[PDB]
């Protein structure tokens, strides 16, 4: 492991705005075609007052935080698992605060196994999403 | 396209199959959009140093595509409550003017009437070989 | 030419939001290092209440409109962009809501498009001229 | 901070700056910008149209110039016009080294009535100019 990181909580010192045009480009980049990804009328028809972000969009925020962490703690990679839990829908215009916890550290057969948990909260402090990434050594 | 009615879905129902094309240009676009600029997804010679035949699609790109797939069947991106994927296989994307094709399928694995939730287990293959291990999505229907 | 397009006006049917994180990524993509591209604190030192967009950022908008136009009126007979111009009447900051309006400014082949960009109050924030050959 | 108008004289030269440019930068710019034209990332397509190698996007090099100009001004928000004519391509070999763009600039005119200055810019790669007329203006403090 090189450095014992178990149970470290890493608060990301910046907020993240889920950007409208960027979402639409991300959506087209992963070949989504649902009109709630692109139109405010279509999203309004489903009850939302902004567009819905592509369901993997917050991977960008998740890795902003992960890289900030590895830049600040030495450990010395393939991603084997990805999990998203949507407690609220994440829309264009949302302001998100990120917090990464070290969920698990192993070293089965060969190299190291770290499970990061990226917590996303909004300006009111309610939980909008959790993202679990499993990295391997 | 509206939110699928819960009362219409039974365990064992199969989703319509959908095939998606992907070319090297898609890989190049995704690199810049996502920030993952790792050259194994766009430089064939780097692919060879680590033992691959050709540049490969980003894992998160193929997962992202699955998200589009699941949302069209559900009928509302806002309704999805979870999406979990294990990455078991690489997806080669040759720079040959055609590229590769990913075929997505799914089966309803569980329902829970108290929450009106459904859970789908998905499979995605390329040239017949599965690219995901555990792969599930859930949503709350109307 | 082929049909004469001088003075055709193409109104872009959507608005455009200047996105914070995208500006930041665009800025880094073209190797800016002024902190007002990245930090709202740095922008506050210069008088702005959000961070400033990279000076070429609206190229994204300009080509949403141009491709929308050129996809819908194919004329003439490999097209190269030989000149690009930006005129800033107001600062363009993250969060700004912009409306695009392209006219065909001049034709000789050499066509110059002019994109007028206004905000929700209708004031003109910037003009962008691109010359294609 | 914003450069003082009173400190600038016609003829002042900006500091020279060299920027490296790699193939990774071009692929990044393609997705960021949405311009996925393969002449900026596929050598074989580039050769088909008579080039030695994939080339940097024109707007990428203009974008770099904007950063260049903003560092001298001291405030991107102060810039009032930025106009660049594209005369040459910038080859970016995928050889682990890439290309270098060298930016220079000179103050051409000042206007005390508006506190405006106009810079003439030049950009080269291997000593050959890639822009024609290339100017930026800004309102100084």
């Amino acid at each position: 492991l090189k450095t014992d990181i178990r149970g470290m909580i890493w608060r990301y010192p910046d907020y993240f705005i889920v950007g409208r045009e960027q979402c639409r480009e991300f959506a087209r980049a992963v070949k989504c075609d649902h009109p709630a990804f692109f139109s405010e009328e279509a999203a309004a028809d489903l009850g939302y007052d902004a567009l819905v972000a592509p369901l993997t969009f917050v991977t960008i925020l998740a890795k902003y935080v992960q890289l900030d962490f590895f830049r600040h703690v030495d450990v010395g990679i393939v991603q084997v698992d990805q999990r998203f839990v949507f407690h609220k829908p994440v829309l264009a215009g949302d302001k998100l605060w990120a917090r990464m916890d070290i969920h698990s550290v192993d070293e089965r057969f060969g190299a190291d196994i770290v499970v990061t948990r990226n917590l996303c909260t909004n300006d009111d402090g309610e939980l909008v999403m959790e993202a679990y990434t499993t990295l391997m050594g | 396209m509206a939110l699928r009615e819960f009362s219409s879905v039974k365990v064992g129902d199969q989703l319509p199959e959908k095939t998606y094309p992907l070319t090297r240009q898609d890989l190049v676009n995704y690199a810049g959009v996502s920030g993952d600029l790792n050259p194994i997804h766009w430089d064939d010679e780097i692919a060879k140093v680590v033992g691959l035949d050709t540049a490969i699609a980003h894992g998160m790109l193929t997962m992202g595509i699955g998200g589009g797939y699941v949302t069209s069947w559900v009928g509302d991106p806002g309704a999805v409550t979870e999406y979990n994927v294990r990455f078991t296989a690489v997806v080669p994307v040759p720079n040959d003017g055609k590229g590769a094709e990913l075929v997505f399928n799914g089966r309803v694995k569980s329902v829970d009437p108290e929450s009106k939730s459904v859970t789908i287990a998905l499979t995605a293959t390329t040239g017949g070989k599965k690219i995901f291990g555990r792969a599930i999505a859930s949503a709350k229907l109307a």
